[PDB]
């Protein structure tokens, strides 16, 4: 995104990807905690909920990725 | 063996809880700077304790106050907001952002 003006006759050593995509990742741990605890929190009949009046139906499990960035290995 | 937190801990460590679970020492150390938390448990190699988790300055810049009764870290963050904490991974459980609590106490008849 951007047009090259300066003239650079010396020799670079990087090597360089021809066709490489990366595919699907991970979150960082701390980020998958907010989503597990957003998850807590809307399924809890004990929260003062803002939008909701009746008591919260249950849904299948979230599982959210980490990239293990903490020594905890998770 | 003095330990220095001097690393992660710039600000000063503010409290101290010591527990026994997992068959190991969790020391959760809750202070400001560049992390909040920080958990030291004895390596079993060596003479010391070294980090196992380390929380950012980021949601919670620090904790005031501990209270471990089992399985509960009862965390007091610096803004005198009290919420409930799993030990084993240190989730967010609970929390509890209405009551200023400057300072909890748990009391009960403890038998075991």
């Amino acid at each position: 995104s951007h047009i090259e003006e300066l003239q650079s006759e010396e020799t670079a050593i990087s090597d360089f990807s021809t066709g490489e995509n990366v595919g699907p990742l991970a979150l960082p741990v701390g980020k998958a905690r907010q989503l597990i605890g957003l998850y807590t929190m809307a399924h809890n009949p004990n929260m003062t909920h803002l939008k909701i009046n009746l008591p919260v139906t249950a849904l299948p499990p979230l599982w959210v990725r980490c990239d293990s960035s903490d020594p905890e290995g998770t | 063996s003095f330990i220095s937190t001097e690393n992660y801990h710039t600000l000063g460590c503010l409290s101290l809880v010591a527990g026994d679970l997992a068959s190991e020492v969790p020391v959760i150390i809750g202070g400001t700077g560049n992390c909040a938390f920080s958990k030291w448990e004895p390596d079993s190699s060596k003479k010391g304790m070294t980090v196992k988790n380390l929380i950012d300055a980021e949601i919670i810049k620090g904790a005031k106050k501990f209270q471990l009764i089992d399985n509960l870290l009862f965390v007091l963050d610096t803004d005198n907001v009290l919420s409930l904490w799993d030990i084993y991974t240190l989730t967010p459980v609970w929390n509890w952002p209405s009551l200023h609590v400057e300072e909890f106490l748990l009391t009960t008849e403890a038998d075991s």
